[PDB]
């Protein structure tokens, strides 16, 4: 559910603010298909945490599988940090080939118009529509890759719902292999010859795969210091309003 | 019974969407954009699976 | 530079793609190795 | 249910929580929010300053340049009839949009444009890509240069009695130079008389084979008479450093064209750094459906 | 009850970037169209499988 | 030059700078600090979440146990003359301020003192080191139980003729269980007799094998009449979860002390969890030079 | 736990000395192999 938000907030900047496109179709596709089952197949293989045959039964009337300490988490605080960092490499890769953040705004009803050959970015030059094109769907890669490189903090901030990562630790074999076939498989749907014809995803340039990289970190120590309070605190505020 | 059950709804739904969206594109221009063939049969795969 | 200023406009994209399909054959490879190392 | 998780009156409940609650939830969101929004501006503006203001950082994606053209057709088709003239209206409002911004009145004064040669000449290097000499000075181009397709004599430029014309235009690129094609043995059949050195060739010509004859005179109005674009234009250094800059134009006129018929006019620049592409149909070559229906 | 919240919230999306989408100058016709949008993007295919 | 660099007159500078300057620069310096302060504090605020209120998370720099004396004596060395009263009244300030926290009006009521066995026994959990039974409960520690080394009845304690007492002391170590030496073959020769399995032994003797003669008779003040510290009172459970907590003491009488001559008399304690350090020379045992000058 | 809680007061340093000199020496190996790599 936390990869959700990041999904959907490039559409809605569309058509509120009038920007290309950020996030295609077959691209949500391999990220809601790809990336995201194995890892989630994965977090099934998770051991107990505190002793669970010493719990008394989950009461029906109270207790559900999802309430809205979830939907506070994925839809409002982890998602919201994969959006942003998303919309960063977006916005770096279409400032490097020309067209800067000033200049994007106001532009969608040009920039799709298939008749218009002559497109002034923020230096002067003109640009051919699918000349446009391609760099948005290069902007729609680097933003795929961006999903799964906040999915890595995502999978391992999920691993565990109170307790430390240095006290559980990363005896999961599976959740590592998710990990790890989640970034093959990125980095072979883009550098494959013949996917800019079959699946429309380009070659990225290796300065752009660090872009997404301090957001993962951060989402990280944030929910590694909102697991402490919850222990440290037991009953106070981090556990009625963030612990699922 | 397992074909309409668990969610298979929701996709059901989905899948029917997107259909009649590649209809009504398809037979209105003789260019229209198929993120809704692949989106249906798709989503379809995933109830059938 | 100047008049021949060419290389101005050109990238080897060849040599990225080859480059970038080692690295993710590798990694692939380090998974299957991890998943693996145990059952036997 | 349906009206007590709505409101209860004896714990003072909306929805569920009190006021200090829905308070202490908002009051966290907004900081949480606020902290967001400045991290994301933070990294926005270290990235105002990596790039440079006079030079877009990649230029691999625009090359090598495309041709454009006005009028404006959809779907690259110019259709009109000779009677009815709301007919042709939309085409001469964008002809007419293009070249209202090469009136004299706007090129005066020694800035920033300084007359050029007459006839085509060689490149002009105003210096290099810096702040230092200020605003560089770009070459006047004349409308009248366009004889017949000028809006200055018969406005409508040609549409009013079956004869139309085509205003070619080559894609601004910063730091690009044109280089024709040489006189070596090998040159296509057109290109060979007028080589002008100095000229970058453009030539139409009909896509099918049998169209040939259904197409008449082709009539290129150009900077000295010839049918292409002049290199004393180039290279452009770029908005900043270089507003009010005129790139040349090419008038093309399709006399004697068939009536009641749809055909098919190709036409394409040719040179060194020139390629063209079997996916892109505006990466230096154009295609233009014309019926002059009557 | 897990779909019973997944769709509240996706009728909430809905109609507020439907108010939002008149109060920016769009027509009717396509401001519906973009509430159909939305909607179908809250749908955890891969949650069935 | 030194006027000049001071102030100038023309230019409106002090010390080589405008008023704008100074401003623009303190504006700064203000700025960067505040915020170095601000991390400095959040990455303090983290550390005191990581630890816990009831235990030290590192307990092996503290093991086995120290024993400390009262008094207070500089160098370890107690001298002072049986005739001037200006002699010994740093040692007593010291001894008084000691026993001062026994007093039995600090321990009265139910809690958080309880009546223990007036014969040493064993040890006591009063639970695990939580919050859930609230304060713990601490054995009462009377007085009287050291008989002439009191300041009950003698004040001075004994410096006043030429007989001293010596009130040793355990140190407090959280969760340590004190283990005496067993019945078997191997012990030390002092120990056999009274062997109270619940009394952990302390025997002081003479440092070198000279002094022995002149070192009279050794008399130990306890609880029960043993030479030793009773097992009831541990294990220590932290100030946090004990406050009013006494431990237990030791008096020593060094009567039929030679006169006018320095006495090394080195005082041990014994058991399993106690171990002795070659550096550390109040590790588990003590050394004390007494010189009665009169 | 309880009475015999002995090791709640032990800590292994020479195992820790041990891999800590291990660990100084290969640091130490990589900077000289850095250093003369280039000089052969
Ligand atoms: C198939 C689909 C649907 C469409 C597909 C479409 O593409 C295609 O199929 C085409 O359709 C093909 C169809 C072809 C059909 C036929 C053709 O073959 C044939 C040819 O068609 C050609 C045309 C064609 O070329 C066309 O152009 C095609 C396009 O069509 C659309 C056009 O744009 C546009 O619609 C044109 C349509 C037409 O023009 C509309 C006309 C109007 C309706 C109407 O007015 C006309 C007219 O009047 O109708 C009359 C009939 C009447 O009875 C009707 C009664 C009216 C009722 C009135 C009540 C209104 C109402 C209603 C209330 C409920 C609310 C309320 C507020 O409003 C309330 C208020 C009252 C009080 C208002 C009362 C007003 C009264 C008005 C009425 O009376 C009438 O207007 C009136 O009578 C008039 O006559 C009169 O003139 C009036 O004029 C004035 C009235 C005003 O105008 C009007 O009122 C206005 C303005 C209202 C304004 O709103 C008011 C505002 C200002 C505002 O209030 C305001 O002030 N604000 C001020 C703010 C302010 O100051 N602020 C100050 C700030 C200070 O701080 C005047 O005022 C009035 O007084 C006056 O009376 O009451 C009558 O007939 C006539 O009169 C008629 O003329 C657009 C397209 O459809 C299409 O392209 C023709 O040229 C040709 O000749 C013909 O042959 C399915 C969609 C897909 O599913 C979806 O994928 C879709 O594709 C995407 C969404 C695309 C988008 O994205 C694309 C890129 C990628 C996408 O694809 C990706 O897929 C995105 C995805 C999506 C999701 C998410 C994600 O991303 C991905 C992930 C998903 C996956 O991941 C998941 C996991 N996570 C899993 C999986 O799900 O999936 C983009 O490329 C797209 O672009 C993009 O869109
Ligand atoms: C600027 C860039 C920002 C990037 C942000 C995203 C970061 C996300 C990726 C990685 C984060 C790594 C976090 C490191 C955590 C280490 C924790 C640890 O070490 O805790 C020690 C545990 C506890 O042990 P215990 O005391 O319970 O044992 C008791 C044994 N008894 C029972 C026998 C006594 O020990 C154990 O878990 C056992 C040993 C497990 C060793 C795990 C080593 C593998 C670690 C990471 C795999 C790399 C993934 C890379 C993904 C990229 C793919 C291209
Ligand atoms: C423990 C078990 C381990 C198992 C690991 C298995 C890993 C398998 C690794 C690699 C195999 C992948 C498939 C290989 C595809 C080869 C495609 C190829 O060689 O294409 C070459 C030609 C391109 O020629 P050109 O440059 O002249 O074209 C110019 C076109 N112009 C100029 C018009 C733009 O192709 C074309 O023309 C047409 C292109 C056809 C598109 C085929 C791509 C398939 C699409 C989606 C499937 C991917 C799903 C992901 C599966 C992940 C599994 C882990
Ligand atoms: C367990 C982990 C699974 C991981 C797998 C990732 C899941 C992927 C999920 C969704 C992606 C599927 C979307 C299908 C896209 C089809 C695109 C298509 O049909 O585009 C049509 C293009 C036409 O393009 P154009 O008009 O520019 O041509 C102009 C040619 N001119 C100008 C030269 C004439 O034709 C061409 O590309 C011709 C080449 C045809 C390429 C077909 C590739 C089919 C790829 C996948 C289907 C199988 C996936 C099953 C796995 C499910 C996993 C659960
Ligand atoms: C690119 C993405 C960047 C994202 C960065 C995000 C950084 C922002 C992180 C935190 C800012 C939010 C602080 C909000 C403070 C106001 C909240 C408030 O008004 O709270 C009131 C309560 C005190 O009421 P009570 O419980 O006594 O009443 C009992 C009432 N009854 C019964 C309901 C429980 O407050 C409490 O409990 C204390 C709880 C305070 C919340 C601690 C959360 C700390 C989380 C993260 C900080 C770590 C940042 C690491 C970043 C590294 C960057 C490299
Ligand atoms: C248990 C142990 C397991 C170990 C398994 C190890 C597996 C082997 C590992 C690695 C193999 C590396 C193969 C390297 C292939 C290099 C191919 C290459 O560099 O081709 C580049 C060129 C296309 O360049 P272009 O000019 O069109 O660029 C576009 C220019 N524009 C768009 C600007 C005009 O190729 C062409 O022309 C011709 C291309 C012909 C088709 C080659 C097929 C390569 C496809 C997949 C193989 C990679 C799988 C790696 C494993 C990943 C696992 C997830
Ligand atoms: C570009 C420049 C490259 C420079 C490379 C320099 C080479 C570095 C050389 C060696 C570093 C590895 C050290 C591994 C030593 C492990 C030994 C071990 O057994 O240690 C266990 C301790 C846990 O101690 P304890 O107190 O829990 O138990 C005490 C229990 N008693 C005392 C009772 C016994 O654990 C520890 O010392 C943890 C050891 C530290 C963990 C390593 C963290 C690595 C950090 C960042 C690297 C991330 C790379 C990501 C890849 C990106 C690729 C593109
Ligand atoms: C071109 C290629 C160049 C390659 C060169 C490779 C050089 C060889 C590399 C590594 C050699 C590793 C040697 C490991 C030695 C382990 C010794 C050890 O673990 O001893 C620990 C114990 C002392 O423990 P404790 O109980 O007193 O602890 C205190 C406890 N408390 C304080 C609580 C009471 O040892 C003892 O008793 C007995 C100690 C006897 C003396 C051992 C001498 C070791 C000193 C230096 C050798 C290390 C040099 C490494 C290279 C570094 C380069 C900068
Ligand atoms: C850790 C968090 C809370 C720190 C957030 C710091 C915010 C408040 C800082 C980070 C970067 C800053 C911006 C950096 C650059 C400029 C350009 C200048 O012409 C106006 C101020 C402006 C726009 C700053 C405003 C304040 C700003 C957004
Ligand atoms: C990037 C920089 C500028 C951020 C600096 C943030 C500063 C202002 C933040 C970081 C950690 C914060 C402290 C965290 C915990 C507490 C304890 C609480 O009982 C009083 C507030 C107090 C003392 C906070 C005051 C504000 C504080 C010091």
């Amino acid at each position: 559910l936390t990869s959700n938000i990041p999904e959907i907030t490039p559409f809605l900047v569309f058509i509120i603010g009038n920007v290309p496109l950020p996030l295609g179709t077959v691209t949500i596709l391999c990220i809601d298909l790809g990336t995201d089952m194995v890892p989630a197949i994965s977090l099934a293989y998770e051991q107990a945490e505190s002793d669970i045959m010493k719990r008394q039964p989950r009461n029906p009337k109270t207790d559900k599988l999802v309430n809205e300490r979830l939907i506070s988490m994925a839809y409002g605080q982890i998602g919201m940090i994969q959006a942003l960092g998303g919309f960063f490499s977006y916005f770096v890769i279409l400032a490097e080939n020309g067209f800067l953040p000033m200049d994007l705004i106001g532009k969608r009803v040009r920039w799709d118009d298939r008749w218009i050959s002559d497109v002034e970015d923020s230096f002067g030059q003109q640009w051919t529509y699918e000349q446009r094109k391609i760099v948005e769907f290069t902007c729609h890669t680097s933003f795929f890759i961006s999903i799964v490189v906040v999915q890595w903090a995502d999978l391992i901030i999920c691993k565990t719902r109170r307790n430390s990562i240095f006290q559980q630790g990363m005896k999961n074999k599976i959740l590592i292999f998710g990990l790890f076939e989640e970034t093959a498989l990125a980095a072979f749907l883009s550098y494959c010859p013949g996917t800019d014809v079959a699946l429309r995803m380009y070659p990225l340039k290796p300065s752009w795969w660090f872009c997404a990289f301090p957001y993962s970190l951060i989402i990280f120590l944030y929910d590694e210091m909102r697991r402490f309070i919850i222990r440290r605190s037991p009953g106070g505020w981090v556990e009625q309003e963030t612990y699922y | 019974r397992q074909l309409f059950g668990g969610f298979s709804i929701l996709l059901w739904i989905g899948a029917i969407l997107c259909f009649l969206a590649y209809g009504i594109q398809a037979a209105t221009e003789d260019e229209p954009a198929n993120d809704n063939l692949y989106l249906g049969v798709v989503l379809s795969t995933v109830v059938i699976v | 530079e100047g008049p021949d200023n060419d290389e101005r406009f050109t990238y080897d994209y060849y040599r990225l793609r080859v480059v970038g399909l080692i690295v993710a054959a590798v990694l692939c490879v380090i998974g299957i190795i991890i998943l693996l190392a145990g059952k036997c | 249910g349906w009206k007590k998780f709505l409101w209860d009156s004896e714990k003072k409940e909306f929805l569920g929580r009190t006021g200090s609650s829905w308070f202490k939830i908002f009051l966290f969101y907004l900081i949480f929010y606020g902290c967001l929004a400045g991290i994301f501006i933070g990294t926005i503006q270290v990235l105002l300053l990596t790039l440079s203001d006079f030079e877009p950082k990649y230029q691999d994606r625009v090359a090598p340049p495309g041709l454009s053209h006005a009028p404006y057709a959809i779907k690259t088709e110019i259709s009109f009839s000779i009677s009815n003239p709301k007919s042709y209206e939309s085409f001469v409002k964008s002809m007419h949009k293009l070249m209202d911004l090469y009136n004299e009145s706007s090129q005066a004064g020694n800035s920033p444009f300084e007359d050029c040669s007459d006839t085509p000449a060689d490149y002009i290097k105003r210096g290099d890509l810096d702040d230092s000499q200020g605003q560089k000075k770009a070459c006047r181009f004349s409308r009248m240069w366009l004889k017949n397709c000028s809006g200055l004599d018969d406005t409508t430029y040609g549409y009013a009695e079956g004869k139309p014309c085509v205003v070619a235009k080559l894609n601004r690129i910063i730091g690009f130079y044109p280089k024709p094609l040489k006189n070596t043995t090998d040159l296509p059949e057109e290109l060979q008389a007028n080589y002008n050195q100095y000229v970058l060739p453009l030539r139409c010509a009909a896509k099918r084979e049998e169209d040939r004859e259904k197409i008449g005179s082709i009539e290129y109005f150009g900077l000295g008479g010839y049918a292409g674009f002049p290199l004393q234009y180039y290279p452009y250094y770029g908005k900043r450093l270089q507003k009010k800059y005129l790139q040349p134009l090419l008038a093309i006129q399709f006399t004697n064209l068939t009536q009641n018929m749809e055909l098919r006019i190709e036409c394409k620049v040719y040179g060194e750094n020139i390629d063209y592409s079997e996916k892109d149909r505006f990466r230096g070559r154009f295609e233009v459906k014309i019926e002059v229906k009557s | 009850h897990f779909i019973h919240i997944i769709t509240g919230v996706a009728v909430f999306l809905g109609v507020s970037f439907f108010i939002l989408s008149l109060i920016l100058g769009y027509s009717w016709l396509e401001a519906v169209i973009f509430l159909i949008g939305i909607i179908v993007a809250n749908v955890p295919e891969g949650l069935l499988a």
